[PDB]
């Protein structure tokens, strides 16, 4: 945290295109669920997966 | 309900920018008020002070006290490392590793000693010269290989397509590289010193060569090389400075001093102990 | 209502009639572990009265020529009552100290004792040898001494390599034999982590040293022994296993 | 003092790391007390220490 | 609250442990001259931090055989410090004094010294002349001993003829070995005129008398000396002119 008034400035970009500028503005989204959970029929912690 | 028994800090901070003033102090004739007498075997040192010993007068001090903060006292570049690079006839290389400790060269770490937790950032600056002084333009790569990754085998060899290690290329003739290096410890804070051991086991009473030694300190190692194909025939040397910025310390600790021997270890001599202050003729002549 | 004190920890407590103050070791108390500062998932254990309580070790005898002697914590503790148990069957330790010092003679003795606490206490090779492979190591019966203590070969420079003189920057006291008999300090959990293992790392060693050595005219009190009492303020456990002595 | 309108620009960060930055934006704070005087039993300047 | 003092001066400042309260001198604190009081028209210099202050004089060592010893004031400071230079160089003297006397000894010793303040102490010729002519008179090295003090030939009448036992009508106070080691007495400015000359009258003198003897079992120890502290408070001088010692 901390840095008070610190006054970045990265993302200005010297030029008319937008890929000559520099990574990134990040990205903080996550879905694990597509990959390790996909499945039709959700399934709970609490339940046995098979009834 | 049915069962009963299971149902901060004194000092405090304040700002100071300037030196201390001085309150106008008269004389005390009376008894039960002594500010005199102190009894040093609480551990805490005599609270007396200037305007309780003598007669006084009014000093506004605007002496500054900002250059003695640890942030100041501790940025500064000094000389961690050298290392020395052949690359030239006879038996060739190629390329030199040096381990990074900054406890290799003693200036530097007589003050980081006097602390024993820190938690700071860095500035490395490499300054590269060849064998007397010189510089020619020849292309250079300094590479980290953090712990765990592969140490290069050779000149050419593989892993120096740095994909992941970070590297800087840099011409002989260019001012020297710097970077800025964050705290990257597992632990919270960097140690110097660390009274224990890593692993557990039995430990030998003969010789024991991993006491002390901290893991949360090992932070890989620093390779250079010359790009290129064939050779070239010259021969450097890469001084490699470390400035300290964004520091934090706790648990200050006495300065050493004894002559220091080995980089990770304190052994001084049994014998030959050194005094801390020169000899006089006499107790009894101040001079 | 200052020389005359009680200490009560645990099932144990604490006399005594002449003392000077007690030090706080960086003006804080011990603590359990925040939840912010914590890093283990797993629930430590804590079992209060049964480990935090007053332990005694056996009492060092005071001579003229004494260069004085160190402990470490916990290390001391690691094979007495429970608090030696639950350390060999977890792997991570946290808790602070009450240390108390005993040592008392006669208007007719002399002397001082620097007592101190110094965090991460390193103990040094003594030889000439600047090459690390022959340079020459302390033993591990050196290094962690155990409830027997160890003795100073050179006390002047703590055997550290550094001045004796300077050792007054880590919490201590004195015992002046014309002025107090004990020294207490109360030492917070000190370290870089908020558990680590008590059985590999000490936190800290405990120093007691003639800076002014005893004396007595004769037909006095020759025998003086230093005690030394010991309390595990506020202490946690966890990363339970089978049990592990070293 | 003095130094009027001097227009001081410094810690304005040219990167998107923290670190990178320049030392320091300062610190006045002190406790002696911790270290120099740090007994359970608060002790006056006038009266004696030990009574 | 009372056995502990501390006298702080100018520069100079005095501690002590063991005293019994502190005296002043017919219930009066010294002061500058009021304006109704004063006669001369010229101004007086005051330089406070410099004059007043703690001089101490060298230590008379105390024996078995010993009578007691005298002091003048201001005759024993006129040579002494920036005290001594400004009664030399001006024809009128005005002040108080706070006099500290410092005698120790161990708790098997004993003995009690009267510790008096006379003004105008006049010592006697000792001889049974009746003849003004022909009648013994003091030297004046005996009249004004000067820092090294003199000595009582006949102790029980202060060598003024005049009996010991009612020296207790001057402010004083005893020291008695298993009691305290000093005795304070803060003396008011005293004199039928304003000012006077420093040289050529002396105020008052002390007085150091063992009324019981010193002693001490042997094997303890044997020297045991008396030391003298006083300072000037208050302090006025007039009459600038050239220096004249006498
Ligand atoms: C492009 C090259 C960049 C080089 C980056 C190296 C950064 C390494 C981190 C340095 C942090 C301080 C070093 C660690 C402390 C002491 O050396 C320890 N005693 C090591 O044993």
């Amino acid at each position: 945290a901390t840095g008070g008034s610190t006054i970045n400035f990265t993302n200005i970009n010297y030029y008319k295109d937008s890929y000559a500028a520099s990574a990134t503005r990040q990205d903080f989204t996550q879905d694990p669920k597509k990959f390790t959970q996909p499945v039709l029929d959700s399934i709970r912690e609490l339940s046995a997966p098979l009834n | 309900d049915p069962v009963e028994d299971i149902i901060r800090a004194i000092s405090s901070a304040t700002n100071v920018e300037s030196a201390a003033n001085t309150t106008p102090s008269s004389h005390r004739l009376e008894t039960g008020r002594v500010p005199a007498l102190q009894a040093a075997e609480t551990g805490a040192t005599s609270n007396a002070t200037d305007e309780n010993m003598i007669e006084t007068r009014c000093v506004v001090n605007r002496n500054g006290v900002l250059e003695t903060t640890i942030n100041h006292f501790f940025s500064r570049s000094g000389l961690v490392g050298v290392v020395n690079l052949t690359d030239g006839g006879t038996d060739t290389t190629g390329y030199v590793t040096w381990d990074i400790d900054i406890m290799g060269f003693v200036q530097l770490r007589r003050k980081c000693e006097m602390f024993t937790y820190m938690r700071f950032n860095a500035e490395f600056t490499f300054v590269t010269t060849t064998k007397n002084g010189e510089a020619r333009p020849y292309m250079l790569q300094y590479m980290y290989v953090p712990p765990g990754a592969p140490k290069p085998t050779g000149r050419d060899a593989f892993q120096w397509q740095t994909a992941t290690n970070p590297s800087v290329f840099v011409k002989l003739t260019d001012p020297p590289a710097q970077v800025s290096v964050p705290f990257m410890s597992p632990a919270s804070a960097y140690q110097w010193f660390y009274d224990g051991y890593p692993t557990f086991g039995q430990h030998p009473e003969t010789s024991n060569t991993t006491y002390g030694l901290c893991p949360n300190n090992m932070m890989g190692t620093f390779a250079v090389r010359v790009v290129s194909r064939e050779a070239s025939q010259l021969k450097l040397q890469t001084r490699v400075y470390m400035k300290l910025k964004h520091v934090r310390a706790w648990v200050p600790r006495p300065i050493r001093s004894q002559p220091y021997l080995l980089k990770n270890f304190p052994n001084y001599d049994s014998s030959k102990i050194t005094n801390s202050a020169r000899d006089r003729s006499s107790i009894k002549q101040a001079n | 209502s200052d020389r005359v004190a009680q200490l009560t920890v645990g099932n144990s407590s604490i006399t005594t009639q002449e003392a000077a103050n007690i030090v706080l070791a960086y003006g804080e108390w011990p603590e359990y572990c925040p939840d912010t500062d914590a890093t283990a998932v797993d629930k430590p254990t804590r079992p209060d009265v049964s480990v935090n309580r007053f332990y005694t070790l056996d009492s060092k005898m005071w001579q003229e020529n004494s260069t004085g002697w160190y402990w470490k914590f916990p290390d001391v503790l690691n094979k007495t009552g429970v608090f030696g148990q639950n350390a060999q069957f977890h792997y991570l330790y946290r808790s602070g100290f009450c240390l108390h010092v005993q040592c008392n003679a006669s208007k007719f003795h002399q002397g001082a004792l620097l007592v101190a606490v110094i965090p991460e206490f390193v103990i040094a090779g003594r030889g000439s040898n600047t090459k690390p492979n022959e340079a020459p190591h302390p033993g591990f019966t050196t290094t962690f001494p155990g409830t027997t203590g160890a003795t100073f070969h050179d006390p002047y420079v703590l055997d550290s390599g550094v001045p004796l003189s300077q050792a007054l920057i880590y919490p201590h006291q004195w015992i002046n034999l014309r002025t107090n008999n004990c020294a207490t300090v109360i030492v917070p959990y000190i370290n870089a982590v908020p558990f680590d293992s008590a059985i590999n790392h000490s936190n800290f060693g405990l120093i007691v040293i003639p800076v002014s050595p005893l004396k007595y005219s004769s037909g006095a009190t020759t025998a003086i022994p230093i005690t030394i009492t010991i309390a595990p303020l506020n202490s946690e456990f966890g990363g339970l296993r089978q049990a592990v002595s070293q």
